[PDB]
């Protein structure tokens, strides 16, 4: 049998995907269907923007934006950043957070970009008049940050190698007073790297520092002298 | 006057206060790396040695070896 | 026919171009120093110590400072040194990130 | 080939 002990200390430890993700992207598909038909009946297009909060809060999920991406989310954002069949933008709020989650789903590999139509998507509505200049600065940068690595280049500064700047360094070369002056910092460019220029004690304080903790008048309760940390 | 300097300026790629200073006080050793170009210098300290004695002891290799 | 904005994307920055530097000169007095600021680069060019800068923009919409571009910021500091107007950005220089390159040579629509 | 990769990837009529 269990003694009381054993049944609290399990009973407090016990306190410590893809086909969903799937499923979502089915019905993201779907949501972005039912507002094409909305929107041939000139009703409002409601959806879309009623999903979008729950897609948004899984689109977030660290843990699983790979299996977000590899499962096909580019195709369906495409779907949802395009115009409707009366050229229309899609609403406001959906490009907003559509755009900032693309930011923030930075692994799309060049054929996904391609595949997906998602690149051809945002430029639309980086060259579109209706879209507002906030939108248009985001689908910006999304088209320089998504075409870098076809040119090959990259924006971390911090992912430049150390011996790639020694080298780009030597690549780029060239050819009275009463008082003490401070003097002020060298300005010389430093080409060049530098090599390299290159107890018995502590246990009888910790056991004197132990004496005195064993000496001390306390108490088994912290008492709150003035009610500050005063519990629940 | 005031509190002495803690991070610096990589003398090589200039970035600001992205050098930072390890100080092994056991193997009398002080290590400096910039969390940007990822450049080290390495530099025998004592127990006076501060920071700010291991950045000059780079500069001073720096400004040597740029020669 | 390629558009012109594909074969734009292709000159953007990227961390192994010489990074464009804020500097700070006084308002209106930008371009001024810019210029004199081409006849010191001239001075010096041939002598034993160069200006080690590329380029000195002056944006018209941008009121209070200049940008070098030089590969290390400590090259963008001999160049600005003595410079009366530059004197106030001689300390400091703030280096406008890769993805904020662009949108220094952006003009919104003289006239 | 570089740029039509990128024309392909972001060429919008």
């Amino acid at each position: 049998f269990l003694s009381d002990f054993e049944m609290m200390l399990q009973r407090k430890k016990s306190m410590s995907a893809d086909d969903v993700v799937s499923a979502m992207i089915v019905k993201m598909n779907e949501a972005a269907e039912e507002d094409r038909q909305l929107n041939n009946q000139k009703k409002p297009a409601l959806k879309k923007l009623t999903l979008l909060p729950a897609v948004v809060m899984h689109l977030k999920k660290q843990d699983l934006k790979e299996t977000f991406i590899d499962s096909g989310v580019m195709s369906a954002i495409k779907e949802w950043l395009s115009p409707l069949p009366d050229r229309s933008l899609p609403a406001l709020k959906i490009r907003e957070e559509l755009l900032k989650i693309l930011q923030e789903l930075p692994s799309v590999s060049q054929e996904t970009l391609k595949h997906s139509g998602i690149g051809r998507a945002v430029m639309y509505l980086y060259k579109h008049p209706k879209e507002s200049r906030s939108n248009k600065d985001m689908a910006g940068k999304l088209i320089n940050e998504w075409s870098r690595p076809i040119f090959g280049l990259t924006s971390n500064y911090k992912g430049m190698t150390r011996e790639e700047r020694e080298q780009r360094d030597l690549e780029q070369m060239p050819q009275f007073c009463a008082r003490a002056r401070v003097p002020m910092p060298s300005n010389k460019d430093y080409v060049v790297r530098p090599k390299w220029n290159v107890s018995r004690l502590d246990k009888q304080m910790r056991k004197f520092t132990d004496i005195r903790k064993k000496s001390r008048s306390a108490h088994a309760v912290k008492i709150s002298i003035e009610g500050n940390k005063m519990p629940l | 006057t005031g509190t002495l300097e803690t991070q610096f300026t990589c003398p090589f790629c200039n970035h600001e206060k992205s050098c930072d200073v390890k100080m092994d006080r056991a193997r009398n050793t002080g290590v400096i790396s910039c969390t940007v170009c990822l450049e080290e210098f390495q530099t025998p300290i004592t127990y006076l040695s501060e920071p700010v004695d291991v950045y000059s002891d780079w500069i001073d290799a720096c400004e040597a070896a740029n020669q | 026919e390629l558009s012109d904005d594909i074969t734009q994307q292709q000159l953007l920055p990227g961390v192994k171009d010489p990074n464009l530097w804020t500097v700070k000169c006084k308002i209106g007095e930008e371009r001024a120093t810019a210029i004199s600021l081409m006849r010191k680069f001239i001075a010096y060019q041939f002598t034993d110590t160069p200006l080690q800068i590329k380029s000195v923009v002056a944006p018209e919409h941008v009121k209070g400072y200049i940008y070098v571009e030089a590969y290390k910021q400590t090259h963008v500091k001999q160049a600005i040194e003595g410079v009366g107007n530059l004197r106030l950005g001689y300390w400091n220089q703030q280096m406008v990130p890769i993805k904020e390159m662009t949108d220094v040579l952006k003009v919104v629509k003289a006239n | 080939a570089a740029l039509q990769e990128a024309q392909e990837i972001f060429g919008v009529d």
